[PDB]
C-alpha cells in the first residue's frame, strides 16, 4: 500500500522520523517512573482515638455505632475493624473501579453526624497507600536529650517536611511529648472540701483572652485586650479555687522506639498522598531534609534516614537498565555473527530504539506510567522480526519496493497475530494489573511502531556450512511416528504442566526486611523495651544488616491498634554485591529465623514493608496467609484457633504461624456498687472523674507558647494510686462533705479482659496468620486445606474456619486469566483463516517453559503466564512463515526459511536472557517470563522446523 | 506580581518557537525552504 | 459498492458475523435488566427534624432561611418545602444533567438545628416491603426483631441504601413520676435529669504497672437496667408516644419495613442479594414462627414484564416469519432472510453493551422486528421473482432506495433524543436500539444476504385500479386533498393524554381522614377501610401505614393514611371485573366509609407524581397566598368547583386543617412577681409532660433511651396540666396556672412553602376521561372565580408532562422532514414527502377503534410509522421513475404494478410485528399499545393509497 | 505608587492580669476575662426573632 509512495519521500519521512525520535526522547523526560506499582487497592479507615479507655468500652460505644452507620457504603468490597486500648479502628477497602476521593467522600459521609461520648471524634486516616511509607528518618545528636529532639520533631522537622507537597502526613513514633503535669496528693483533696472536677472545672476556666472591641479616645480607636493566659509553671501554680506539685511531664507512652544500641529514640515515616508519583515527590523531600539538617536544625542535630524509596528506584533503574543494555548488545551481536554486514546489521538494530520513542510518546500522551518493572521484561527481539524478514528478502534476493511489498501482507498478518496475544493481558485486574499492563501497552504500540519502521523505512534504507545440510538431510528423515512423536510430546506437556507450582509472586525482593515481632501478653513498656533492645543485638550479629530498628507499642496517631507487646522491626540490609559472606536471601531469612527462634518471649514473623502493608490491607493481617475464626464467644474461637494454630505449624510448608489477637490481658476492673453509693450518697459520676483524671490523668486545659501547644494534664500524686489497695485507699465527697474511701462504694477487683476485638462485618473473628517460605501455593493448601476443615470441632456458635491472603487473589487472578486466555484462541483462530496445524503449533512451547520452570524450580504464577502469552504471541510468526513459504513442496520452502526462522528464535530468546539473570533490586517479576520464553522458543523452534513440515505433507493427501 | 506571569508568558514563547520554525521547516518542502522561512524577519522589521 | 469484495468474501464475512453474533449474546448476558426506568428526576430532600416540637416553632426560624440560602444552590429546577409538629422538610429537585452525589454534595455544602440529608434513592427506589409475621411472639419481641436482626442483615445487601421501618414499638426505661413527691422537695426536673444523666459513664485509668505487667483501669458506671436505674414512682419498660400504626389483613397493629434501591443501581440486581439476606434471616437468624414475608416485590414485577415483552416479542417473530414463508413460498429464503433479525439484535446488543445502554423492556417490547427486515425482504423479492449465475446484478437494482431509504428511517427515527426527563427516560433505549439495528439490518442485506443464493386474483384486480389512474386527474387529487382534511380533522377531535395507566403489580392510596383525629381512632378507622377493601375476591393483601414511622422523610398524622392494595394475578380473576372497573368498585365503596376520602394511584408512580407536582395525585391546583385563612378559602372554592367537573374523579386540600392545641403561654409578670424561670416552664413540659429522653442505656450491640416523665392521668387535660406545680424562689412550690395561660388555642398542622411562596395544594386524579379536553373545561371554569388579591393559582403535575411533551413534538416535527426532504433531495422530493398523511390516516381512525387518546408512546409510534411508510413510497417512486426514466402511462402499471409483492410484503411484516405488541393482557404492555396501535392501524390504510394515489399523483406531476 | 501595605501598629489599651494579687484577693481570670468581653466588649447573649 503505502510501501509503494514512502519509497520516495526517504528525505522527508527520514527528517520526520527524526522530529518525532525528538519527541520520543522528550516524551520520555516527562514520564512518571514507578519502581514499584501502587499495588494496593482503594482502602479508608476511620479512626476514634479515646484517651485512656479499655476495650470493652470501645468497642460497645464506637466500634458499634460505627459499623451501624456505615456498612452500606456506595462501594464496598470487604470491611473490617479492630477495637482495642481506646481506640476504635475502622478499616474499609473498596471495590475495583472505585475512586480514592469519591471514596473517601461516602464515607466521611456516613460517618459524621453520630455522637460518641467521652468526646471522641471520629476522624479519617491520611489519603495513602501501604506503599506510601517513602522516607525513614530518624532524629540523631550526641549532646541532645530526647524531649529536645522531640520538640524540634513536632515544631520544626514535621511542620518543614508537610510543606512539600505529595506529602500527605508525617507519622511520629517515640521521643517525649511534654505536659504540664499537677500532681495532686489526694489526702489534701477531700480535706478542703471540694474535689477534683471541681478543680478541673476550674483550672479550664481561667485561661481564655477577652477581647473588648474598640474603644474611642478622640480621633482615635484603641482595641482593648484582656490578657488572662497561663503561660509559664509559675502563672500555673498560683491559681486558686477556695480561701501539691507542679511540673513538666508526659503522658503514659504510646511506644518507643529504638535502634543500633539506642533504646528510646525518635522516628517520622513520610506518608506519600495516593497516586501521586514517589521519586518527583522524593525530590521535595530531599530538598526539604538539607534545608532542615543544614539551616533550620540546630547544627549537632542531623536529621538521617535509614529507609528511603530512591535506593530502591537507584537498584532498579541500575538492574532493569543493565537488562535492556546487555538486551540489544546480544542482539546487535548475534544480528552480525548471523548477517556479516554490520551496516544492515545496523539498520535493523535501528528499529529497537526508535521503536521505543515511539512507544514512549504513545504512553506519554495518554496517560501511561513508565513502569520498570514491566519495562525490563521486554523483549527486544521480538520487535525487530519484522523488519527482519524485510531484510532477509531483500539481502537473499541479491528494485527493491517488490520484495518488500511482497512480504508486506504476511507481516501485517503476523503483525496482528503477535499483537493480539498481548490482548489478555489487558483482562485481569487487581493488583496484577498495576504491574503488567503498561508492559503490553508498551509492546502493541512498539509493534505498531515496529510495523511502520519494518514497512515505512526499512526498505528505503539502501560454521553454518554444516549447519545447512545437516537440516537438508532431517527433512528428508513415516506419518504414525511423527504424529506418535506429537502426541506423546503434547501428553508430555499435558503431564510436565499438570505437575507445577502455583505461586502469584515472585517474592519481589525490596531492598530491606520488615518483622512483625511479638511479645509476651500485658507486659510493661519497659519490658517489651528490653525485648526489643536484645531482639536488636540479635539482629545486629549478623553481618548482612545494617541498621536495625524497632517499633515496640504504637504511634500517636492511632492508625495502628497495636499494645506495647506488638513489635514492628525494620531490618535494613548491605548492598548485596558487598556481603562478605555466602549467605544468599532466603537463607538470611531462614538464619534470622534460627537465631530469632532462640529468644525467648519472642516470635517472629518475616514480610517487607510495602507488601506488609498491602498484605494487610488485603488479609486484615501481616501475613501472607491467614485464617480466619468465626464466632460470637471469645473462648470458643481462641480454642479452635488453637488447635488451627498446631494444625498448622504441623505441616512442612508453613514457616510462621500464630494467633494474630493478644490473649486476654489482666486489669483491674473497679466497678461501682450502685445499692452501697445510694446508701450514702455517692455518685458514680464522681468515680469516674476520680478515675479519669485522678488515676488515669486527663489533660485538664492547654496552654501556648509562640507557635507551640502543650497539654495542662492534671492527676493524683506519684505513689497514690500504685496498686489496687492505694486506688481503693483514694476517697471521695459525700452529701455528708467529708470522705469515703473508693473501696465503701466500689468493688475493685483483678479480672481480665480481651486486647483486641476484631470484628469482621460485624461476624466476630480470630486472625490465624500464616507465613510461608519453599513450597508454593498449591502443594501447601492441598494438604493445609484438606486438614484444617475436617479437624475442627462443629458448631455451636458460626465457627465456620475461612481463609484469606493470596488466596482468593491467585484464585480470581487465574479465573479471569483462564476467562480471556481461551477468548483469544478463537480470536487468532479467524485470524489464520489450515488454521487447525498452526493453532496446534502452540503446546509445543508450552513444554519447551515448562522444563525451565521445573529446572528452576519456579512455579506458574502470573508473572509466567504472561510469559506464556510472550511465548504463543511470537511462537506462531514462525509457524505461519513457515507455511507461507510452504508432497515434496517441504524443501521449496523449509530449506530456504530455516535460516530467518533460526535468526528470529536467536534475538527473540536471547534478549530475554540477560532478563533471566537474578541478583539486584528489580528483576523478580521478569525473570519468570525470561524462564518461559527462552526455554519455550528453543525446543518450540528445534520442533518447528522438524514436525510441522512433516504435518503440512500430510494434509488433503491421506 | 504581574512579573511572575510576564516571566511565565515570555519564556513559554523561548519554548515554543522553536517548536513551530521547525515544523515549518520540515512541512514546506517543495535548502530554499529556508530561503521561504526567512520571509519572517523581514515582517519582523 | 462493497457488495462487490463482500460476494467473494462469504465465508469470511460469514465467519465474522458468527464473531459479532457470539459477542452479540455475551453482549446481552452483560446488560442491565430494567423492566420500569428510573423515571424519577434528580431530587433530595433534607430533614431538619425537631422532636415533640410543634409546627410553628419550626418554620419560623427553621425552613425560612434554610430555603434563603438553598434556593441559591447550583442546578436547582424546583424548591418546596413543608414545615410541621415534629419537623421541617425541604425538596429540591434539579435540572437535568445534574449528577446525583454532585448535588447532593452542593446541597449538603449550603446546609452547613440540625439538618441532614435524606437517603439517596429514586421514589421507585421501594422495591421490597415486607412484614414480621408470627403468631405466638409481640409486636416488642417482633420491634426488636426488626431493629437489631432484619434491618441490620438487609443494610448488609450491595445496592441497598436503606430500610425503612414503620410500626411495631421502640423499647425505652422510663420513671413514671407523680409531682406530689416533687412539691416540698425543691429539686427540678432539670435537676433530676442533669443528676439521673451526668452519672452514666466508664471511665478508663489507663495503665496501672505491677512488676514486668501493665494494667488498664477499667471503672464502670454504665446503667444496665432498671434495677441499676432504681437506686419514687414506678420507674418501669416502655415505649415512646407511638409513631404510626401499620395495619394489614385482620392485623391491627404489626411492624413493616421498606428496602430502598440506592440511587441508578440495577433492580433485579440489588433484588438478588436482598433475596439472599431474606432467605438468610428465616432460615438461620430469626427464631422460628418468625418469618419475613414481602407483600411488595418488585422481582414479581420484572418477571411479568419479562413474560409480557417476551410473550410479545415470540408471537411478532413467529407472525412475522409466517408471512415470510407464506409469500417467497421457499422456507429456505424465508429462513435466510429472517436470521436479519436475530443477527441485527446480536449486533444491536454490542452497541449497547459499549455505550452502556440499558434493556428497557418497555421500550424493548415495542420493536417492529417486520420493519427491520425490510431493508431484506425487498432484495430477495427482486431477486426470487424479478431476477426468474450473478447474484449482486440484481442487488444493485434496489440498491440505492434502500440505503437511502434505511438512512432515512434512521435520520427518522432519529429525533426522540430531543425530549428530556421522563418521556425521554421511558423512550430512550428503544431509539438506540432501533437505530443501531438498523444500521445493522443494512449492513446485513446488502453483505451476507448476496452471498445466500390467492395471489392470482390478487394480481390483475391490481392491473384494473391502475388502469382506473388513466385520467381522472380531479378525482385523484380529489382523493387526496378531501383525506388530507379529511384527517386533519379527526386528530383534532382526539383526546390528549401524556402516557398510558402504565399498570404495575398493586394498587396505592392516599386515604385522608378527619381533622385532629387521634391515632387510636385512626386505627379503627383504618381496620375498617382495609376490611372494606378485602370484601373484594382480587386483592391478595391489603396494608395501611397511618401516621408517621421513625425516619420522619414524611410529616404524616394519624389523620394520613397510606395504604398498599396488592392483587391476584390477573390470570386467576373469577369475578368479571376489569382493573378499571375495580377501581371504581373500590372508589364506590370506600365512598361508603364515614370519614374516609381516598386518593387513588400506585406504588411507585406515586412518588414520581409527588416529587414532580407536590402532592401524591395526577393533578394539582396550587393556591399562593401569604395568608393561611383566605388562600383555604380561595382552595375551597377551586375544590368545590373542580369536583363537579365530570373528568375529575377525587379533589381535596391537601393541607390538612388548622387544629386545636392545648398551649401554655408564660406569664411574663406573673413569674416576675414570684421569681420563676420560662425555663423552668418549658422544662417541664418538654420532660415531665412532652417525655424528652435524658440519657442512653447499652445491652450488647443494642441501646435504648432512659426517659423522665410524668405518668398518665396527671397530664390528662389543660386542667390537670395547670394544676401541677413547681418551685420559685422563695423555696415553695407554685402552681402552674399561676404564671401560664393554659387554653386551647387553633393552630396551622403544616405549612408548605414552594419557591419561597406560601400556596395550598387542591390535588385531584384524571381518572375517568380525558386530560386536554378536561383540563381545558375545568380550566376555563376556574377562571370565573379567583376573588382577587389582597393571591395566585396555578395548574400542576401532568398538565406540564403534557405541555413539554406536546412542545417537544412541535419541536421535534419540522427539524426530521428538513434531513428527509434533504436525503430525498435528488435521489419533486415533496411528492414522496406526502406519504405522512397517508399512513396518519390509519393511525388516527385505530385510536379512536379500541378507545385511546394521543399520548408521548403514541406520537412516537407515528415517529415509526413514518419510516416504514416513506420507504414503501421511496421504493414506489424509485422503481418506477428507474423502469421509465400513453407510453408514460404504461409505466404506471409496469414500473408501479411490479412493485406490487415487495410494498405489501414490507407493509405486512411491519404490520403483523406490531400485533402482538397490540395486546393488553400482562404488565409491561401498557406502553407499547400506543406504538403498535399507530403502526398496524396506520400501514393497513396507508399501503392501500401508496398503491393507488401515488402512482396517480407521480403521473400527474410529471407532466 | 509606593507604599508598605501593612498598617502600622496601632495603640491598645491592654488589660494584663496580675496573677499573684488575683491569688491574694481570691478571683479568677476568667471573671475579668468575662468583664472585658461581655461588659466591656459586648457579647450578644441570645437570638429574638420577630
Ligand atoms: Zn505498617
Amino acid at each position: 500500500r503505502l510501501v509503494t509512495l514512502c519509497f520516495n519521500r526517504r528525505g522527508i519521512v527520514a527528517l520526520v522520523f527524526a522530529m518525532v525520535a525528538l519527541y520520543g526522547w522528550y516524551a520520555w523526560k516527562q514520564l512518571p517512573l514507578e519502581a514499584y506499582p501502587d499495588i494496593a487497592d482503594t482502602t479508608s479507615q476511620v479512626v476514634t482515638q479515646v484517651n485512656g479507655l479499655a476495650a470493652e468500652e470501645v468497642e460497645q460505644q464506637i466500634t458499634i455505632p460505627l459499623e451501624r452507620e456505615i456498612m452500606g457504603v456506595p462501594g464496598m468490597h470487604v470491611m473490617r475493624s479492630k477495637s482495642t486500648f481506646g481506640l476504635s479502628l475502622i478499616t474499609v477497602v473498596f471495590k475495583d473501579g472505585a475512586e480514592d476521593y469519591w471514596s473517601r467522600q461516602r464515607l466521611q459521609e456516613r460517618i459524621n453526624g453520630v455522637s460518641l461520648p467521652y468526646g471522641a471524634q471520629p476522624s479519617l486516616d491520611p489519603l495513602t497507600s501501604p506503599i506510601g511509607e517513602i522516607y525513614r528518618y530518624t532524629l540523631v545528636s550526641k549532646t541532645r536529650d530526647l524531649r529536645e529532639l522531640s520538640e524540634l520533631q513536632f515544631w520544626k522537622v514535621i511542620p518543614r517536611l508537610k510543606q512539600v507537597a505529595g506529602v500527605v502526613d508525617v507519622a511520629n513514633f517515640g521521643g517525649l511529648t511534654t505536659q504540664f503535669m499537677l500532681e495532686f496528693d489526694p489526702v489534701m483533696l477531700s480535706k478542703y472540701n471540694i474535689s477534683l472536677n471541681q478543680i478541673t472545672q476550674a483550672i479550664s476556666e481561667n485561661n481564655a483572652n477577652a477581647g473588648g472591641s474598640i474603644l474611642n479616645r478622640g480621633e482615635q480607636g484603641l482595641v482593648v485586650r484582656g490578657v488572662g493566659l497561663i503561660r509559664n509553671l509559675d502563672d500555673l501554680g498560683n491559681i486558686v479555687v477556695t480561701q501539691g506539685r507542679v511540673v513538666l511531664g508526659n503522658p503514659q507512652r504510646h511506644g518507643i522506639l529504638g535502634m543500633d544500641r539506642n533504646p528510646d529514640t525518635i522516628q517520622g515515616i513520610t506518608l506519600l498522598l495516593k497516586n501521586e508519583n514517589p521519586s518527583v515527590v522524593m525530590e521535595g523531600v530531599h530538598a526539604a531534609v538539607r534545608d532542615l539538617n543544614d539551616n533550620i536544625l540546630p547544627k549537632d542535630v542531623k536529621v538521617v534516614p535509614y529507609i528511603d524509596r530512591s535506593n530502591l528506584v537507584d537498584a532498579t533503574v541500575h538492574t532493569v537498565g543493565k537488562t535492556l543494555m546487555e538486551g540489544m548488545f546480544l542482539v546487535s551481536l548475534v544480528l552480525l555473527l548471523f548477517l556479516g554486514s554490520p551496516r544492515a546489521a545496523i539498520i535493523v538494530a535501528v528499529t529497537i530504539p526508535l521503536s521505543l520513542l515511539m512507544a514512549f510518546i504513545l504512553m506519554h500522551h495518554f496517560k501511561i506510567p513508565a513502569n520498570l518493572l514491566s519495562l525490563g521484561a521486554i523483549d527486544f527481539g521480538i520487535i525487530v522480526d519484522g523488519a527482519i524478514v524485510v531484510m532477509e528478502n531483500i539481502l537473499r534476493r541479491r528494485d527493491i519496493m517488490q520484495s518488500v511489498l511482497q512480504v508486506a501482507r504476511p507481516i501485517f498478518f503476523g503483525m496482528i497475530v503477535i499483537i493480539t496475544a498481548y490482548l489478555p493481558l489487558f483482562a485481569f485486574q487487581r493488583i496484577e494489573y498495576k504491574l503488567f499492563s503498561p508492559m503490553a501497552f508498551a509492546v502493541g504500540f512498539a509493534l505498531f511502531g515496529a510495523l511502520l519502521v519494518a514497512l515505512l523505512l526499512i526498505p528505503g534504507l539502501a560454521a553454518l556450512v554444516w549447519l545447512a545440510p545437516r537440516y537438508e538431510s532431517v527433512l528428508n528423515r513415516s506419518t504414525r511416528t511423527a504424529i506418535g512423536i506429537a502426541v506423546a510430546t503434547l501428553v508430555g506437556v499435558m503431564i510436565l504442566g499438570a505437575t507445577i507450582g502455583r505461586d502469584f509472586l515472585p517474592y519481589l525482593d525490596e531492598g530491606s526486611i520488615w518483622l512483625q515481632v511479638t511479645l509476651p501478653p500485658g507486659i510493661s513498656l519497659e519490658k517489651a523495651g528490653q525485648m526489643a533492645d536484645n531482639l536488636r543485638a540479635a539482629t545486629m550479629e549478623f553481618p548482612e544488616v545494617e541498621h536495625v530498628v524497632t517499633q515496640v507499642g504504637r504511634n500517636d496517631e492511632g492508625t495502628d491498634p497495636f499494645s506495647p507487646s506488638h513489635i514492628e522491626t525494620a531490618v535494613t540490609l548491605h548492598p548485596y554485591s558487598t556481603w562478605t559472606s555466602g549467605r544468599d536471601k532466603q537463607q538470611l531469612i531462614e538464619a534470622m529465623a534460627t537465631r530469632f527462634r532462640d529468644l525467648p518471649g519472642t516470635q517472629v514473623g518475616f514480610s517487607q514493608p510495602m507488601i506488609d502493608g498491602v498484605l494487610d490491607k488485603l488479609a486484615g493481617a501481616h501475613s501472607d496467609l491467614v485464617v480466619k475464626v468465626y464466632g460470637n464467644d471469645f473462648a470458643e474461637t481462641r480454642q479452635v484457633a488453637t488447635a488451627i494454630t498446631r494444625l498448622l505449624k504441623t505441616v512442612p510448608g508453613a514457616q510462621d504461624v500464630i494467633i494474630d489477637q493478644e490473649p486476654p490481658l489482666p486489669q483491674v476492673r473497679i466497678d461501682v456498687d450502685r445499692a452501697a453509693a445510694a446508701r450514702l450518697g455517692i455518685n458514680v459520676a464522681d468515680v469516674m472523674a476520680l478515675i479519669q483524671t485522678g488515676i488515669g490523668g486527663s489533660p485538664v486545659t492547654q496552654v501556648f507558647v509562640e507557635d507551640r501547644s502543650y497539654n495542662v494534664v492534671a492527676r493524683f500524686i506519684g505513689s497514690s494510686r500504685n496498686d489496687p489497695e492505694a486506688i481503693g485507699n483514694l476517697t471521695l465527697t459525700a452529701a455528708n462533705g467529708a470522705h469515703v474511701a473508693l473501696a465503701q462504694v466500689a468493688h475493685i477487683r483483678l479480672a481480665e479482659g480481651e486486647t483486641t476485638i476484631t470484628r469482621e462485618m460485624n461476624k466476630r473473628h480470630l486472625t490465624v496468620r500464616l507465613n510461608l517460605r519453599g513450597r508454593d501455593l498449591s502443594t501447601f493448601l492441598e494438604e493445609a486445606r484438606m486438614r484444617i476443615d475436617k479437624e475442627v470441632p462443629y458448631d455451636r456458635t458460626h465457627i465456620q474456619v475461612a481463609w484469606g491472603g493470596q488466596f482468593e487473589n491467585q484464585q480470581r487472578a487465574q479465573a479471569r486469566l483462564a476467562v480471556i486466555l481461551p477468548m483469544v484462541l478463537a480470536l487468532m483462530f479467524v485470524l489464520l483463516f489450515q488454521p487447525a496445524l498452526i493453532l496446534m503449533a502452540v503446546p509445543l512451547a508450552t513444554l519447551g517453559g515448562l522444563v525451565a520452570l521445573h529446572l528452576r524450580g519456579m512455579t506458574l504464577n502470573v508473572s509466567s503466564a504472561v510469559g506464556f502469552i510472550a511465548l504463543f504471541g511470537v511462537a506462531v510468526l514462525n509457524a505461519i512463515i513457515m507455511i507461507a513459504n510452504l508432497k515434496e513442496a517441504v524443501v521449496r520452502g523449509a530449506g530456504e526459511r530455516m535460516r530467518p526462522v533460526l535468526m528470529t528464535a536467536t534475538v527473540a530468546a536471547l534478549g530475554l536472557i540477560p532478563a533471566a539473570l537474578a541478583h539486584g533490586l528489580g528483576s523478580d517479576v521478569q525473570r519468570p517470563l525470561a524462564t518461559v520464553v527462552v526455554g519455550g522458543l528453543i525446543t518450540a523452534t528445534a520442533l518447528t522446523l522438524v514436525l510441522l513440515p512433516a504435518l503440512y505433507y500430510l494434509i488433503e493427501t491421506r | 506580581g504581574q512579573f511572575e506571569n510576564q516571566q511565565r508568558a515570555q519564556a513559554r514563547l523561548a519554548v515554543i518557537l522553536p517548536m513551530v520554525l521547525a515544523l515549518m521547516f520540515v512541512l514546506l518542502f517543495g535548502r530554499q525552504p529556508a530561503l521561504i522561512l526567512m520571509a519572517v524577519p523581514l515582517a519582523t522589521l
